[PDB]
């Protein structure tokens, strides 16, 4: 019935997609997730919005997904919504192996679901997909990456950036902090810390509020990885440290 | 199967979602297309480098053939989707007709692939507008351009985007066969026009170039430097 | 519009109750069910300041009700 | 770290700077500013006590005579008599405003003179009755004549013949020929409302039947129609019409009733509460039980949609006229109008104008047979020519003041 | 709200009106039916110098003995010319003769107002075509000169103008027609009156001038052509 | 705040008590100032702070005192508020919460407020119009800066626009001495301490930290409020009501 | 009569160098010069031409006989040569005599006349009733600003100099073709865009009677009041010889007509309904040019803007790159610039920046010199006002969705 | 209660406020009728006289059913203009 239509995918009467920039005024409100690639890696930093007494631990991790053996990436906004595309993508991906016998290069599973995004913004009649995406992975084109996409269903590539909340605040401090093309694994934890204690303005890292994974090629074959508690209070410790010396 | 119809007449005879689009095409990025006796450029003014984005994947400029590229302005991901159909198509004509495709004949496709979108059920114009430049089989150099209206035509240069008209009267007074008596002369003509909108300069605009026989070329910042120090 | 009108409303209501008047003398008691549903400004101190919770009667407080009530 | 100003520093820093004739400047700018004050007191507006008759021409009279107008001749007030007691002297009369009283009748004036509901001259101290007063005419009332002609005729008024045919169908002939409604015995159409979008010669029109009514036109300045006291524009409004009600074939025109007239309601502080009452009396003036006459009413708004029913119905307003856009052999004719005066090249050719102002107005159309010899002006000339005219359509209308379709917009060919 | 498919008061279809409004703000074109043959005339109306003037087609061909001319939504005119060909050659393949051009314009106008919104097709059309088509060609009946405005709606007729200017081409056109006219003579008149209604002052590159006659082929007049007419005219 | 106390006083004491030097300077003096801030930490404090240590003439308007029912009178008493003030020489005027008479301008129609904004548009008008105001500086104090009209936040009537931010560490041990230097402290209680107890105050906050702890002083009827009082005191003021239904929490994520 | 009252000022006629100089000091003084001449002539002649023969006596008997406090009334119905009818301010109807001091000609019904207390009697007439809130509006010392001050705003001056100043400068070269000059011009634009600044200018070379209004304190709070004050006002404006009436912020009286339910805004409807009947309506208009300023030209009812009554639309933009430059010159001028300030550099970066703004930045950049203890502006007390003056703004679209 | 004319009614008015005129017999007053609905009572008098009026205007001297149909299209003000698609 035309009455109760909403028309989501119509034109604003000075050339905007409301339904687009809204769905990106959602995901500001979304847990922190902060990207940086480095010489030797990538990682990824995710603010752990859940903590109470009562939650149980289940899984690997509570936002971030592992794609395919050189890949994963991290969600921001509905996990409805975000479940629905971290399944499309794992499809993908072993489609394109299937067909070709190669792990996907990073930019076509980046734009396999970035056609998925705009489709949803043209026709349908359909919300679109309010998620934001970080992709992190590895290949023989271009090795190392980092990627980012948005409700448009846009992307691109980055050296290190974030999303979510307090999403500029981070991105300024990245601008400022980072050293392209000169930063290791090592210094991309410790500017990823940096950036995540000033983002978090409620209450301060607790190592528990904070998960962090790294993607690293050892022995010619990419290993992801989820740090644990020890290493990520070790991370804060020591970065406490350094803030006392400073001061 | 959703099938509203989205785009509809309105009194005084206007369809306002085209003209809608066609202000989203507006507000993007300014990008500058000019044919030369032998050599086709293409220019785009870029809005920030941001210092930390990869300009690899960023690129606004892109080739559907060996012999046929273009650039647009408008929203990013309608102009990836367009690109990619014209590409599938390019091959098919290649397929088919055993010959590679002329600028005059994508232009069609694309332009007809814009128009079905407008009239069609459930859906939305797309908000791009495209520069089309190649060289067709003859060699004659092809410059086409197309609205999201649907409507394409055949130019010695234009603008689209942010900056356009402002940007076409400085191609219309300084435009001559003068100017497109030599390559360097066109390409430092293209400068001018996006520095007309542009500010920074030499470092805020990404600059193409595509030859008869070679196939496209984009220019390196050190080259981009070069000429708009010549034009100072 | 003609929604602002409760915004004058509040906003009225913060100025008198600190502004550049400072009355002093007098006070002020409000009565509100639920009290997450309220303005920031009208809930911060130099306000109304000390939330007194009326909870529903315990069973001690059930005894001393129906005592003085019948 | 930004410290203050010391007292010492603002000292120093008012002198250290270019200033070896400043401090005189400034001074001598401060007399002079001092020196007006001065000049305009002694010369102040004087010599504007006017309302004095030159004692030159009745000098003679100026004088000792005025005097003795005064003193005797008792100044009188005026009030109105609403009984007269036969075969008994006494009559009750109310003044206005202060209250009513019992009156005798001077030995001056006799009783015959005086009737019921005439105007006399209650004097002063003990109200008697004095010579008695005319009829009042108000001032408010008479003071919306047409009294002239304006320069409008109907062959200026360009670009609609079917409209000014059935304007005239009730304004003129029903007039000036009843002969032809007799034959028939068809009624004439009493109230003609004019529509319009917002310029378009409605009032052009109401102007050009001044010009040719050959009878009163009283023109409504509705902003008159409403005073502060309850009442008065009630008051207002059965005075026009009873003015009306005096004369052979009176023709009343209420441009813009818009403000008079409008959607009732007890919502908003009871609507306008005497508002409405002003437009309540005006309806039934119109229709009721009480026939009106031979007074016809035109009326003129550029949104009939806003109002009251009880006035949009016929019998109060019964020829509905539309007034819509000019069309392409209207646009030719008016621009030919609006053209006849002005220093224009002969091979002009007014018939493309018209189509290149598509959906325009009159108001549109003069402004662009103006403003198309004013380039003329900016260039010297002293003939405007054919290109002038086409710049100043295109930078009048069309695109007017504001063309957003223009980047790369060329879809309609 | 106010579905495409609706009535006025008065058993106006709204789409259909506008659709024809529409239509005025296209640019001119002027058609001639004569004994000798049927001419077409045009106005290009150069948005601007760059643009080349090659690439504005406002004339085109349909089959060998059939042309028409457009006015409105170019872009909507496009599959209105693809389907009017293929019809053209499907009639020739199966019935190996040529279609009439009152045939071919009905087929045409078949397919204006073919356009709903539920329960029609996946991917039907909506709206209605903006574009008000002069069908000229020559066929056993001789030159015929057919218009088909928005409404699917076609008639022939002998002398007409459509486009912003058809008010006033028309009744320049009702002035000088008449039934012996040759086709030079109103090749002429045609040019004139594009002249007149032409803002632009009238030259050999802002204006697509074609003609179909019993012997010829659809012509299409280069820019030698026009010049030596507008040389006289 | 004492960037922001300086800030002020370059606006409403440096202009009206040495005239001579912005002339000298040759610029035009300033008019206006504008305070934002979060929900309460500052203004209305640094307003009686002006006018208790200038010797202009304040002259008050609260928020919803221009608005009179009776059309014009919400623009009449504006008029004559200004021409009071040029009849009072050196003045200034702390309109204090002013999103009342503020805003933006709605589209017009029985859709929205009309009268206030005629309201507003007299009040900018007689700010800078076709006559130029002398010696007369205007004080606007408003949560919500982003909600004003794109017209009193022009450059050239409000000029310079403080920004009051909800205090640091370091400013919040100042507004505890400074507001608890009328009670009898104990020895040991380290206002260090204290204050670095309190992130993301709001300045008025310290003041329920400080009175509420003399608040429990009171029930044992006793003096020399205790550290232990203070630390109670914190966790009985700062106490935001938070969230529950985790579901509503577990939708962003 | 109609007068001419011009402003009655331009009492400077302008020193022509504004550095501190002797030029300056000695024009000045030459000004000064004449003012005191002036001054002791008047006074001597005051004093000197014994006319102390003076009074007249003859008026002394007209002041006699109109007795103290008289009373001001409303003229009505004339009965006859000697006598007519009065109503006083209480509207009670009086029937006085006229006495041989009033002119039978000049009152007419409606006129204010004056009487004497005791004994009602016309005894002189009143030309001068103007609401004592309308004469308020009469601009009496013209504001100091000539077009030189604005800048960068060529083509939108020359508008309004060709329906402000030229159609009474040359006449003749408007008569010459017949066209009649264009009345009423409305100043559209966004905020801090000038507006105000041309409506100065055009006040400064008047050569009219300058009328200025509010747009606000038209509306009045009592019924009709709102549109009388109106008709006063064009009342005055005709009466008074050529003139220019500027209804600023015209947005306040001009919202879209609409079917309402309130008594105000069909009171305010009233008002621009009257507005509009006089400004184009059956009538005329002599010499009187309405100029309207507002920042939403969208918002006005379509009628107080047509191509009739409010022609020549003017567009006042956002300056551009040139006139930006233009506008940093002229408000610079008068400050001691370092030798490294140059202002062709803080044009450009944002493409919003008005000319409120580019004031705001020369004055609190000065005020940031007043902070270093130093008289010579420096480019970073200007590189340090972009971040102090120009903030709080709005942004735009996400990087991403466009390029 | 005074509700609006049904279509009786409306015939009857229309009778009533004629018979001062050369009406021809030829009238379908039910017609009329069916055609003109919503017509509160004197917007009868107003197209009932407006029919005679337009037979002046015309020349003529009797009524005709078709002038009763132009005055009522005329009485609402609109306009019949020969539209150039029916199809
Ligand atoms: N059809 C026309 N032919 C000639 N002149 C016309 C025509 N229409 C309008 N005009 C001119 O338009 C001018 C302006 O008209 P004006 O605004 O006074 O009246 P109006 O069109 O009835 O509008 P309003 O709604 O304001 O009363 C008139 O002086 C008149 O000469
Ligand atoms: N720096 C400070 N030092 C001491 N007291 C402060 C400080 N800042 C704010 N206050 C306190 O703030 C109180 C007044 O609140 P505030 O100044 O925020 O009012 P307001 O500006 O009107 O606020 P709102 O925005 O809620 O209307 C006073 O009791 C004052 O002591
Ligand atoms: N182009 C300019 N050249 C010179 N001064 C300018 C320019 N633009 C703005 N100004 C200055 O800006 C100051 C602000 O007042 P201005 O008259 O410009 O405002 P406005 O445009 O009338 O504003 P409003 O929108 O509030 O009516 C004025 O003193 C004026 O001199
Ligand atoms: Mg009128
Ligand atoms: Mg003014």
């Amino acid at each position: 019935s035309r009455r109760y239509d909403s028309r989501t995918t119509i034109f604003s009467p000075e050339g905007r997609l409301y339904q687009v920039e809204y769905a990106m005024e959602a995901i500001g409100h979304a847990g922190t997730c902060l990207g940086i690639l480095a010489n030797d890696g990538v990682l990824l930093a995710a603010e752990r919005r859940n903590i109470h007494k009562l939650l149980d631990e289940v899984f690997f991790s509570e936002k971030i997904y592992k794609l395919n053996e050189d890949m994963a990436c991290s969600v921001a906004g509905i996990t409805s919504d975000a479940n629905v595309l971290t399944n499309e993508l794992r499809l993908i991906a072993q489609r394109y192996l299937l067909q070709y016998q190669e792990p996907i290069p990073c930019e076509q599973l980046v734009t396999a679901l970035c056609d998925i995004k705009q489709a949803y913004t043209q026709f349908g009649g359909k919300r679109p997909f309010g998620v934001s995406l970080l992709y992190i992975g590895w290949d023989k084109h271009y090795g190392f990456q980092l990627y980012q996409s948005d409700p448009s269903g846009n992307y691109g590539g980055w050296k290190a950036t974030c999303i979510g909340n307090n999403s500029a605040a981070a991105v300024s401090m990245l601008k400022q902090d980072y050293k392209e093309g000169e930063m290791t694994l090592k210094s991309a934890l410790a500017l990823a810390i940096k950036v995540l204690n000033k983002t978090m303005d409620v209450s301060k890292l607790s190592a528990e509020k904070v998960e962090i994974a790294t993607l690293t090629r050892e022995n010619g074959k990419t290993v992801i990885r989820v740090l644990k508690q020890k290493e990520v209070e070790q991370l804060i410790k020591k970065h406490e440290e350094e803030e006392a010396k400073a001061e | 199967s959703y099938d509203r119809a989205i785009t509809v007449f309105s009194p005084d005879g206007h369809l306002f979602q085209v003209e809608y689009a066609q202000e989203a095409v507006k507000k993007g990025s300014t990008a500058v297309g000019v044919r030369g006796r032998d050599i086709v450029v293409l220019g785009v003014e870029k809005k920030s480098v941001a210092k930390l984005q990869d300009e690899r994947t960023v690129r606004k400029i892109c080739a559907l053939d060996d012999n046929v590229c273009m650039a647009f302005a408008g929203l990013t991901a309608d102009a990836r989707i367009v690109i990619n159909r014209a590409r599938v198509e390019c091959q098919s004509h290649r397929l088919t007709v055993e010959d590679p495709v002329t600028v005059e004949y994508i232009t069609r496709y694309i332009a007809s692939l814009k128009q079905r979108y407008t009239q069609s059920n459930g859906r939305r114009p797309f908000g791009i507008s495209a520069l089309i430049v190649g060289f067709d089989f003859d060699g004659t150099p092809r410059l086409y351009q197309t609205d999201p209206s649907g409507t394409y035509h055949a130019w010695k240069a234009n603008a689209i985007g942010r900056g356009a008209k402002s940007v076409r009267e400085f191609l219309e007074k300084n435009y001559t066969d003068e100017a497109i008596e030599t390559d360097d002369l066109t390409i430092k003509l293209v400068i001018k026009a996006l520095l007309e909108v542009v500010q920074s300069g030499g470092k805020n605009i990404e600059l193409a170039v595509m030859r008869r026989d070679q196939s496209l070329k984009i220019l390196n910042p050190e080259e981009i430097e070069k000429y708009v120090a010549e034009i100072e | 519009g003609a929604d602002r009108e409760v915004q004058r409303i509040l906003l009225e209501l913060l100025n008198q109750m600190d502004g550049f008047d400072q009355n002093v003398n007098v006070k002020v008691i409000m009565a509100t069910n639920r009290a997450d549903t309220l303005d920031p400004a009208l809930l911060r101190p130099g306000r109304l300041d000390r939330k007194i919770e009326f909870p529903l009667p315990d069973r001690r407080q059930k005894r001393l009700i129906f005592s003085t009530i019948t | 770290p930004i410290r203050a100003l010391d007292e010492g520093d603002i000292a120093l820093l008012k002198t250290y700077g270019q200033s070896t004739y400043s401090r005189q400047i400034k001074q001598v700018e401060d007399d002079i500013q001092q020196l007006l004050k001065k000049i305009n007191e002694l010369t102040g507006i004087k010599e504007s006590d006017t309302g004095l008759a030159p004692p030159a021409l009745w000098d003679l009279a100026a004088d000792k005579q005025t005097l003795q107008s005064e003193q005797p001749l008792q100044v009188a007030r005026c009030t109105k008599i609403i009984n007269a007691d036969s075969e008994d002297p006494k009559y009750i009369i109310n003044v206005k405003q202060f209250a009513k009283f019992v009156v005798d009748l001077s030995d001056q004036v006799a009783p015959t003179d005086i009737e019921e509901g005439m105007r006399v001259g209650v004097d002063r101290n003990k109200y008697q009755i004095h010579i008695p007063l005319p009829p009042k005419i108000d001032p408010t009332v008479t003071m919306m004549q047409v009294e002239e002609k304006p320069d409008v005729t109907y062959s200026d008024v360009g670009g609609c013949k079917e409209q000014i045919e059935k304007l005239r169908e009730v304004v003129e002939t029903p007039l000036l020929h009843p002969e032809r409604f007799v034959n028939l015995g068809i009624e004439p159409p009493k109230g003609v409302l004019l529509f319009g979008p917002p310029g378009t010669g409605k009032t052009l029109c109401a102007r050009a039947v001044a010009n040719r009514t050959d009878a009163c036109f009283i023109r409504v300045i509705g902003s008159e129609l409403v005073q502060k006291y309850v009442g008065e524009g009630a008051r207002m409004v059965r005075e026009l019409f009873e003015m009306a009600r005096t004369k052979k074939a009176c023709l009343i025109f209420f441009d813009e009733i818009d403000a008079i007239g409008g959607a009732r309601f007890d919502d908003g502080a009871g609507g306008d509460n005497e508002v409405q009452r002003t437009m309540l009396e005006l309806i039934n003036q119109l229709d009721g039980f009480d026939p009106r006459g031979n007074i016809k009413v035109l009326m003129a708004t550029n949104r009939p949609d806003t109002l009251d029913p009880a006035l949009m119905r016929p019998g109060r307003l019964d020829r509905k006229i539309e007034f819509s856009l000019p069309d392409l052999e209207g646009r030719t004719h008016i621009f030919k109008i609006h053209a006849r005066s002005m220093s224009v090249e002969r091979d002009i050719r007014f018939e493309l104008l018209a189509r290149l102002c598509p959906n325009s107005t009159g108001a549109e159309i003069r402004s662009v047979c103006t403003e198309a010899g004013m380039f003329a002006i900016r260039a010297r000339r002293k003939i405007a020519t054919e290109k002038d005219f086409l710049e100043a359509v295109n930078k009048v209308i069309k695109s007017y003041a504001k063309f957003s379709a223009t980047p790369r917009y060329m879809t309609y060919n | 709200d106010r579905g495409v498919n609706t009535f006025s008061p008065e058993g106006r279809l709204f789409q259909v009106e506008y659709a024809i409004e529409a239509i005025k703000l296209g640019s001119t074109a002027i058609g001639i039916q004569t004994s000798e043959g049927v001419c077409l005339a045009v106005e290009k109306r150069i948005t601007s110098p760059l643009m080349e003037p090659s690439s504005i087609e406002k004339i085109v061909e349909i089959d060998a003995h059939i042309g028409c001319a457009m006015s409105g939504l170019i872009a909507d005119a496009k599959t209105l010319i693809d389907k009017a060909r293929v019809e053209t050659q499907n009639h020739w393949f199966t019935y190996n003769e040529t279609m009439t051009v009152e045939s071919v314009t009905q087929a045409v106008s078949n397919l204006a107002l073919q356009f709903g919104e539920e329960d029609a097709d996946p991917g039907a059309m909506s709206r209605p075509f903006g574009v008000a088509l002069l069908f000229g060609g020559v066929d056993e009946k001789g030159p015929q000169l057919f218009h088909m405005d928005p409404s699917g709606t076609f008639v022939q007729c002998d002398a007409r103008a459509i486009g912003s200017a058809s008010e006033g081409a028309q009744s320049s056109l009702q002035e000088v027609y008449h039934k012996s006219m040759t086709l030079k003579e109103a090749i002429k008149s045609s040019l004139i009156i594009l002249k007149q209604v032409m803002e632009e002052k009238l030259n050999a590159t802002n204006i697509e001038l074609a003609t179909v006659q019993p012997g010829q082929n659809f012509h299409m007049f280069t820019k030698e052509e026009l010049e030596e007419v507008i040389k006289d005219i | 705040l004492d960037k922001q106390i300086k800030e002020i006083k370059e606006v409403i004491e440096l202009p009206v008590k040495h005239p001579e030097l912005f002339e000298a300077l040759g610029i035009a003096q300033p008019k206006g100032v504008l305070l934002y801030g979060p929900p309460g930490t500052g203004k209305t404090l640094l307003a009686r702070a002006v006018a208790h240590h200038t010797d202009c003439t304040f002259i008050r308007v609260s928020g919803s005192e221009l608005v009179q029912k009776f059309i014009g009178e919400g623009a009449r008493m504006v008029r004559e508020l200004f021409v009071m003030a040029r009849e009072h020489a050196p003045s200034i005027i702390f309109m204090d919460e002013i999103d009342s008479i503020g805003s933006s301008r709605l589209e017009g129609g029985s859709g929205g407020d009309s009268e206030v904004q005629r309201t507003m548009l007299e009040l900018l008008n007689q700010l800078d119009g076709f006559e130029a105001t002398k010696n007369i500086k205007v004080i606007m104090a408003t949560n919500r800066i982003d909600i004003l009209d794109s017209a009193l936040l022009r450059p050239g009537r409000i000029d310079r626009k403080i920004e009051f931010p909800p205090p640091n560490e370091e400013a919040r041990l100042d507004i505890l001495k400074i507001h608890s230097r009328k009670m009898n402290l104990t020895r040991g209680i380290n206002l260090r301490k204290i204050a670095e107890l309190m992130p993301g105050a709001s300045g008025a906050e310290v003041k329920g930290v400080c009175t509420e702890a003399g608040m429990y002083a009171l029930r044992e009827r006793r003096v020399h409020v205790t550290q232990e009082d203070f630390e109670m005191a914190v966790a009985k003021v700062m106490q935001k009501d938070s969230e529950k239904n985790m579901s509503i929490k577990k939708l962003w994520k | 009569k109609k007068t001419k009252g011009p402003d009655a000022a331009s009492k400077l006629p302008l020193v022509t160098p504004h550095t501190q100089c002797r030029l300056k000091l000695l024009k000045l003084e030459r000004i000064k010069d004449y003012l005191l001449m002036e001054e002791e002539f008047i006074r001597n002649q005051e004093q000197m031409k014994p006319l102390e023969e003076k009074q007249e006596e003859e008026r002394s008997k007209v002041d006699d006989l109109r007795g103290t406090p008289m009373s001001v009334g409303t003229l009505e119905e004339i009965i006859d040569d000697n006598h007519a009818i009065v109503s006083t301010s209480v509207g009670s109807e009086h029937y006085v005599s006229i006495l041989s001091f009033v002119d039978k000609d000049l009152l007419e019904p409606g006129c204010s006349v004056l009487l004497n207390h005791k004994v009602h009697a016309v005894i002189g007439v009143l030309m001068d009733d103007t609401d004592p809130l309308v004469t308020v509006m009469k601009v009496e010392k013209a504001p100091q600003e000539t077009y030189a001050d604005i800048g960068g705003l060529d083509n939108q001056i020359q508008e309004i100099k060709e329906s402000v100043e030229l159609p009474l400068t040359h006449p003749e070269y408007y008569e010459e073709m017949g066209i009649k000059p264009p009345k009423g011009v409305i100043l559209y634009g966004p905020p801090g865009t000038g507006k105000t600044l041309l409506a100065k200018a055009v006040a400064n070379q008047t050569s009219a009677t300058f009328l200025r209004v509010v747009g606000s304190e038209l509306i009045q709070k009592y019924l009709g009041d709102g549109p009388k004050l109106v008709r006063e006002l064009f009342r005055v404006a005709e009466e008074h010889a050529p003139s220019i009436v500027f209804i600023d912020e015209i947005d306040a009286i001009g919202t879209k007509r609409y079917d309402s339910n309130s008594g105000g805004e069909r009171e305010i409807q009233r008002t621009m309904l009257e507005l509009l009947n006089q400004l184009d309506g059956f009538d005329s208009r002599g010499d009187v040019k309405v100029i309207m300023a507002t920042n939403r030209i969208e918002t006005l009812d379509p009628a107080l803007i047509r191509p009739g009554r409010i022609d020549r639309k003017i567009e006042f933009p956002l300056p551009d790159e040139k006139t930006k430059k233009r506008i940093f010159q002229i408000h610079t001028s008068r400050m001691t610039l370092a030798d490294d300030v140059t202002l062709d550099d803080l044009i450009m970066a944002k493409d919003d920046l008005s000319g409120a703004d580019i004031k705001a930045i020369c004055t609190e950049a000065g005020l940031m010199a007043l902070r270093e203890r130093r008289m010579k502006v420096t480019n970073e007390d200007f590189k340090k006002s972009k971040e102090n003056v120009l903030y709080k703004k709005q942004e735009g679209t996400p990087e991403g969705l466009y390029l | 209660e005074f509700p609006m004319p049904n279509e009786e009614a409306r015939a009857r008015i229309m009778q009533i406020h004629s018979r001062k005129m050369n009406v021809s017999p030829d009238v379908n007053y039910e017609e009329l009728a069916r055609c003109t609905d919503d017509f509160n009572g004197a917007q009868c008098k107003a197209v009932c006289v407006e029919a005679g009026m337009i037979a002046l205007r015309r020349g003529a001297t009797e009524l005709t059913h078709e002038d009763y149909m132009e005055g009522i299209l005329e009485v609402q003000a609109k306009k019949k203009a020969n539209l150039q698609y029916y199809a």
